[PDB]
């Protein structure tokens, strides 16, 4: 079982200023097959990157990420009012598929 | 109205029913024989995609078996497990005295579901399921058969191998098979493959090494330009 | 593009179960990889268990192995999940979701492609179910 | 006769049946000492001398219509007297 | 040679049977596409000419203490024999 | 022992069994047949207080079943479904291959319960009882039968509908029916009653409005003054 | 004049179940409707359940469906009654009661009668049953 | 023809049959009023008249044999109909 | 290649199958019969050590049934109920239409345990076991049978006891039989007793009372000296 | 459910003093069917009334009783040392049948 | 000398049971009588049941009625004992015991020899079993 | 039910002293059928003596014990370092077999 950790709980960074996600994983994840999903209350999470570093269909620009081995990083280069949502991180390069807590992202 | 055949020699008439024929002898009722022949031997299409398009379900109408004593080899048996969405089976048990047809070089045997509509499944082009002695005229579940028909006829004076499918939609028009390899590994199966390829292809892939050695499953699909046999 | 359709809100007595539909729309169930997921309110969002419909087959999470059934049926497009041994415990949020197999190794024979769990990029509205008496 | 109409004929014929001679050892008809089912058969090939079997096959593709309102017709599930049948039939038009 | 002592006799005989021609279409005959049981019968009416079914009713009236002791000493469950074992009394007699 | 009858043309006779009668012909077994007739065409009462008095039961004693291949449509046709008091069924469920008599004008249908001392329900004078192609000697739950006898003879060279009623003390001399109109409401059933009497009383009923409308039951007596039919 | 004759007193464990006999008797079963009634000491009278024989059927108070079950053979003139499910609450004095059919509309065919159950004009002398162990 | 050849012979045949008359009361033949199963079978002694009896014995024991390959070759769970097959055999043999 | 018998008279001869022998007559198929002998008429031993000997496990061979319509009285009947160790059955419920054997002197009723390698018990010399009109290929569970044969000839122009036992190795070569006088009462079961034996020793034992009046019990054996009968 | 609730729960009356019973329905009886009876301690209830006012057979005349609605009364004109019982009125016009509490007639 | 072998130490979860087996060697079943005994720790050693096999009988001690099990299998010269409704109070050696018939009354038919649970003269060595979770 | 009690609980006494070992039943013993047995820790007890005086198979003569009725004693003439058991008196004269608490011997 691979358990991931995210961090920091909460973010808290005004409008327009860069955010930086992180996730930590017990275990490598093999082949980076790592995803990062947006979620707003009262919706399913959306789909933002997978593979590590693969952009997800429909997703602005302004998303990006990096990752390998047990270190993955989630990034928005200016963070639009829209999203300032909960974070997740997955790994599905080892079954069962597990998850992380989540992480917000809140208006300063 | 069921016509005879006469063997004269190797001369085959169609009986006369009418007319008393003197010439015609019969000294006992050994030379009065059952005899049932495969539609393989007319030339019909075998393969698994093909041959589940010649039969389909029914309600309202109960089966019926006649006996044969004789028949011949299969090249191409079936063998169905068929079961509902929910876990219902769509075929009856096969009631005792059923026994699997005797004599397959292959064995087609197919797994999987469907919507089944009706009580029994039947042939659509009336031909009769060959099971050992028996001629039915709907699917036993479970059991080997061959599809075929029965002559009536007058008289002059093993190691075997299964090949297994997997599949959805069974009693529809729109329906998919796989080829199984081992538990996580399939082939998509195409018309145009014959047992031979099958077989060809399962021991390429043991021999390769190229099976699924994870958690899921995998499927191969076939490249339409490598021919099969 | 592809959606997916849930049924509305339930509620249940403790003891029974909760069945779920999820009608695949907007594409058909081709070879897709179906799963179900559960988000009890101020908790993350938990893997229950899927089905591959190609195969007719399904699988669980361990917390539920014996409580959830994942079936499906072709002809309706449709993927059902029940949740048995219900609880108060168990008020949440279901969402059934989809996702695409992998490309996997190449031979001379052809290309295979590989079935499992993934990511999702096809969600639901998602299910509120309430377990109460 | 036998129109032969079929759109192929496999001329080969590869047949089995339980119409064996059964005796040999003394204890070769016991059931409790003799094969087990799937042994009981024994088998043989026959070629298309004549035509015989090509006759053969589209005799046994015209029978199945007669054959299938036959049993339409009756109550029996399982219907093994048709030879007998036969058998009267062809003495009584005789006799 | 008949009694004809009933109480009663209904003279007119409304009657069913399966033995139709059965094939018309080139599908009747498939059990997939043919009807359903209830549709496989056949039927129409006979007058009582010359006393012919008065006659029967009485026949089938006698005929029953024979049948009734002839199933007693058997042990098929169901018997569908009897016709042709008449078939070969009568041959017999004859031959 | 069983007695053939012969039919030269219109003239039927009874076989002489010891005689060999040149002048009998038989051409093929297709002139050899089995044909079953009703007990409603000798006159025999067929309402349901009268009908059931010619059953009853035994034990120690098998069924036994023959073939027909035609015979006559009924006007009475039965169907019964009798328990004990304790909720066992008094019927046997039938065999497979068994299956109602496929032309009746009415069926009387009548459920309930009673004493059931034997194994079977026999028929008092002998007559078997008709299914579809089959006349038994015994009673199957469940199934629609008609009473009658078997002939043999050598020949020469649908809408339908359903009265039900339920009733107490089946299996004895002392018995109670009800006619169900709805499944609150009965009325008394009387020996002068014809299927014709109580269909119009069903229609006389439901178009009056004269039902049960609350909890209870309501059974209507016939004032005997009305005459039936 | 009719009469009820009922069984003597018994005594069953918690868990079981007990069966009181009630026997028609100074005329016959005919068309009467029975009916089963409970009184614990100090409480009042309260209907369990009942049964009209010439129709074969039986129903219960709410209270005692699944627990109830009311049966009667024409052959012995008796009605039985049948309580699970006992513990030591259920201590009472159970007693069978009988009354008449209600007259009810007319009509030209003849007359209706009405049968639910109503008043008891004829009762047994009471079983008493006690659940203990 | 028989060989008779078996270590011991018992000479006397106490046999039982159903083939009784039935008919004797007008009732004996309905079921609901006869005789339970147990009570339908007549009895009788034979002697072994001219050697009749141990012959019979050596009949049967030579019958084994051909009687076990004729049920090992078929399909039906019991077989009623050998003595009918005797007679279609009888019969077209002389005709 | 079934021999029929032929009676002449008091004379037998087996027919001539290829001959035509005009001198042979049938006027009727009643003088065609099935008669079943047992095979206690040719002296095999009968004694319940001995005879399941002659019994054994096969598996892989379906059973058969012939009928036929007379037969003789045996002496000697035999009843299984023989179960697995761990509580299963040996041998197979009969199936409808099987009764017990119509006349028996006495009936070795022989309930036990034992090995039960195969599905069925077959006769080992190819003997039939007789049921009520049946002859069948195998035994059957709870139901009395003889041992024989069957015929098949052309004819010319009850109180009863029963013995119960308790065996414990039935299937094998060394097994162990019991008397049962009492439930707590056995005698050891030897080979050179006869019916009439031990029929002789419950009398004594009952008149005499030494029986097992206790919790435990009690098995007898008999002094070698004292003879039987 | 037609709830009866009968008053008062004992009259003391001296023996050949008039007893007056009252019942009252939550909800109106159909066809005014209320019945009253009469129990003994050791014995089932006897039949006195149904119907509101029709007299049970073998009651004396000294019993009577009227009503209709929800208002019924039940009363005995001299109350005789023999019954100083317990008075139940049951209502059967909808069903289930339910009934009262009980009253109880005391010696005053 | 006749000797029994019993099998190795188990742990059983509470709920389940357990088997032991005890193999006759040394000499076969022949007429002996068969029994097993429990022993907790600081307990004396008492019969549970026991079995005789040439009846093919066996019975049980009323503490054990319900919940244990014996059989014996003459080919392979064992008794296995099975104890259900396994709770941590069930912890013990159990133990397997052989011992002779005592001879009976004697007539001129013959001796007699009686079957019951006596004296044991060949013991096992035990097998301690171990009820926990 | 015959309830079998031993005593004393234990017996102190120097190696080479005699042993008496008492045991008493509730009931009577039929045929004076009561065993004893030898038990050491981690061994099966084994058989000394059975129907009250007879001496069990290879025990050796050292061993002795009679008893009738009720009571029944054991004893053993000079109690070697080896015969220092938990001694078990049972009864099979009456199903089901029943046997005491036992005592132990112990060294002084
Ligand atoms: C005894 O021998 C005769 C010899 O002809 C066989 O009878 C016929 O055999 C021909 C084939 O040679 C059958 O012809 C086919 O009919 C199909 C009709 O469609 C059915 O199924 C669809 C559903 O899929 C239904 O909607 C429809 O109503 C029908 O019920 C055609 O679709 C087939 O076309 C395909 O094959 C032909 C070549 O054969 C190609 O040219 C076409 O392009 C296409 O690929 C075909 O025409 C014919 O139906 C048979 N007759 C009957 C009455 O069924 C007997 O079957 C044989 N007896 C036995 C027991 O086998
Ligand atoms: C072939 O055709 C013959 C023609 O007769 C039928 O055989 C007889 O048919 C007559 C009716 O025509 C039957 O006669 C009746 O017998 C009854 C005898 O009682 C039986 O049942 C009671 C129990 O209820 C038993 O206690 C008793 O022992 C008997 O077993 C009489 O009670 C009947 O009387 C009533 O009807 C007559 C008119 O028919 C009135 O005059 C009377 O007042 C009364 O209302 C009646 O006499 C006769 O029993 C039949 N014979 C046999 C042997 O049963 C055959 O039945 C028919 N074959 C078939 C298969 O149907
Ligand atoms: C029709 O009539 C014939 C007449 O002979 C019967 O056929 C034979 O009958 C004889 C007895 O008369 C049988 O002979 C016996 O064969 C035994 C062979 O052993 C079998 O079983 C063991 C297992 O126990 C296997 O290991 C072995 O391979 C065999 O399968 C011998 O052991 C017997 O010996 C004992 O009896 C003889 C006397 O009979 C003594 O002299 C010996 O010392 C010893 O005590 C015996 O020799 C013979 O087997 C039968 N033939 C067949 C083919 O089975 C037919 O059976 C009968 N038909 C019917 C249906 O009953
Ligand atoms: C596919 O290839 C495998 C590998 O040889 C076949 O499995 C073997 O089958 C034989 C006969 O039953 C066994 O003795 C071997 O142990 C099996 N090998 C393995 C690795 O399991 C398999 O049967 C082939 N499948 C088909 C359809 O031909
Ligand atoms: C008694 O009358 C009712 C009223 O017409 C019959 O019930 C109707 O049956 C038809 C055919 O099944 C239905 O289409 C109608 O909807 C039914 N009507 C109602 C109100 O249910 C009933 O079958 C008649 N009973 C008899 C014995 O004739
Ligand atoms: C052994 O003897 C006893 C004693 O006579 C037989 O048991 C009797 O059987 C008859 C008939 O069933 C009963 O009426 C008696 O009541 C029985 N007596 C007792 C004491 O039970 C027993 O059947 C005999 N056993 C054998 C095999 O012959
Ligand atoms: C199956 O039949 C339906 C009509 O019921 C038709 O619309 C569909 O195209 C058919 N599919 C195939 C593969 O033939
Ligand atoms: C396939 O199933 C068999 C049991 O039938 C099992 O032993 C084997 O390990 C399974 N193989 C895979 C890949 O799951
Ligand atoms: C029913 O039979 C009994 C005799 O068993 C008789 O007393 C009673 O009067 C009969 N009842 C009827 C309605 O025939
Ligand atoms: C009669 O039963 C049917 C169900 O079979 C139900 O729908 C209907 O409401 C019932 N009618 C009455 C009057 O209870
Ligand atoms: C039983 O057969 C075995 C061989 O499988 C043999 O060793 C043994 O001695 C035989 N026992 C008897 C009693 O024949
Ligand atoms: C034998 O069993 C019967 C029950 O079938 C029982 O009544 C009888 O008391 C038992 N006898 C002994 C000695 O156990």
């Amino acid at each position: 079982q691979i358990v991931l950790t995210q961090s920091p709980g909460t973010l808290s960074l005004s409008p327009g200023e860069r955010a930086t996600l992180s996730c930590r994983a017990s275990q490598s994840v093999s082949n980076s097959y790592l995803a990062w999903y947006q979620q707003k209350p009262g919706q399913a999470p959306r789909l933002l990157i997978y593979g590590a570093s693969s952009r997800a269909t429909g997703i602005p620009d302004r998303f990006s990420g990096s990752g390998s081995g047990t270190d993955f990083t989630l990034s928005i280069s200016r963070l639009e009012p829209e999203d300032f949502a909960v974070y997740y991180c997955q790994q599905y390069g080892t079954s069962p598929c597990t998850f992380g807590q989540g992480t917000k992202l809140e208006i300063k | 109205s069921i016509p005879l055949g006469v063997i004269h020699n190797s001369t085959l008439q169609v009986s006369d029913v009418d007319k008393l024929v003197c010439r015609d002898k019969l000294s006992s009722t050994n030379q009065l024989r059952s005899v049932g022949l495969n539609l393989e031997g007319n030339g019909v299409a075998t393969d698994v995609p093909s041959v589940t398009k010649r039969w389909g379900f029914r309600s309202g109408v109960p089966p019926k078996v006649v006996n044969y004593e004789a028949g011949e080899w299969a090249e191409n048996c079936y063998n169905l497990e068929i079961k509902k969405p929910d876990g219902s089976e769509c075929l009856p048990a096969a009631p005792d005295g059923i026994r699997g047809f005797p004599r397959c070089r292959y064995v087609h045997k197919v797994s999987g579901t469907g919507p089944c509509a009706g009580d029994f499944a039947f042939h659509k082009e009336g031909a009769f399921f060959l099971y050992d002695r028996l001629a039915s005229t709907v699917i036993y579940r479970g059991t080997t058969f061959a599809e075929g028909v029965v002559a009536f006829l007058i008289l002059p004076q093993y190691y075997s191998t299964t090949i297994r499918y997997q599949a959805t939609g069974f009693g529809t028009n729109e329906t998919e098979y796989l080829f199984e390899v081992d538990n996580l590994t399939y082939v998509q199966l195409e018309s145009r493959f014959t047992p031979q390829f099958l077989l060809q292809l399962n021991e390429t892939i043991y021999a390769s090494g190229k099976r699924s050695n994870t958690t899921g499953k995998l499927i191969w699909k076939v490249n339409p330009e490598i021919d099969t046999t | 593009q592809v959606q997916l359709v849930q049924s509305g809100a339930e509620v249940k007595k403790p003891g029974s179960s909760v069945k779920v539909s999820c009608k695949a729309s907007g594409g058909t169930f081709s070879r897709d990889i179906f799963s179900w997921v559960r988000q009890a309110p101020g908790q993350g969002l938990e893997w229950m268990g899927g089905i591959i419909p190609i195969f007719g087959t399904a699988n669980y999470a361990q917390k539920f192995q014996g409580r959830v059934t994942i079936t499906a049926d072709k002809s309706t497009s449709t993927v059902f999940m029940e949740l048995s041994g219900l609880r108060s415990e168990d008020t949440a949020v279901y969402f059934c979701a989809r996702g695409p197999p992998l490309r996997g190794e190449r031979s001379w024979f052809g290309e295979s492609e590989k079935y499992d769990y993934f990511y999702m990029d096809v969600w639901g509205k998602g299910t509120t179910v309430t377990v109460s008496s | 006769v036998i129109v032969n109409a079929q759109p192929k004929c496999n001329p080969n014929l590869h047949y089995w049946t339980t119409q064996d001679e059964g005796a040999a050892i003394g204890l070769a008809w016991i059931p409790y000492f003799g094969p087990a089912a799937e042994g009981i058969y024994t088998e043989g090939l026959m070629h298309n001398q004549d035509g015989l079997i090509c006759g053969l096959r589209q005799l046994a593709n015209e029978t199945t219509q007669a054959l299938q309102l036959f049993l339409r017709a009756t109550t029996e599930l399982r219907t093994f007297s048709i030879l007998n049948r036969k058998a009267i039939d062809f003495l009584l038009q005789r006799w």
